C-alpha cells in the first residue's frame, strides 16, 4: 500500500503551516506490473523475501 | 487601590471597575490585530509588534 498507492504518515510544518507526510515509491518503480518485483519485505529472521 | 499597590515590588497590580456591560467588556479604545501574512514567523512578528 504504502509503495503503490502512497500512505500518510503524519504532520510536518512547512513556513508555520502544518502540511501533510507522505511516503510513497519513485514514479519509476510503480509504473509496470513487473516492477512488482523490485520490492521486498523483511522476514522475522532478517531474510528478504521477494 | 491602585495607588498603594503601586508600590508592591515584583509585581504589577492594579485594581478596576466592572464594564457597564462585562459581556462586550470594554468600549474604551481600539482592539488591533497584527497579521503575519507571509509566514514570517513569531520572531519577526514580534520586531513589527515592537
Amino acid at each position: 500500500g504504502a509503495a503503490w498507492g502512497g500512505s500518510y504518515v503524519n504532520d510536518f510544518i512547512d513556513r508555520g503551516r502544518v502540511k501533510k507526510v507522505y511516503v510513497m515509491s519513485e514514479a519509476k518503480y510503480r509504473m509496470l506490473p513487473d516492477d512488482i518485483g523490485d520490492w521486498y519485505v523483511r522476514a522475522a529472521d532478517g531474510q528478504m523475501v521477494p | 487601590a491602585t495607588r498603594a499597590f503601586s508600590q508592591i515590588k515584583d509585581a504589577m497590580v492594579f485594581a478596576f471597575n466592572l464594564p457597564a456591560i462585562v459581556e462586550l467588556g470594554t468600549a474604551t479604545g481600539f482592539d488591533f490585530e497584527l497579521i503575519d501574512q507571509a509566514g514570517l514567523g513569531h520572531e519577526k512578528l514580534t520586531q513589527a509588534r515592537n
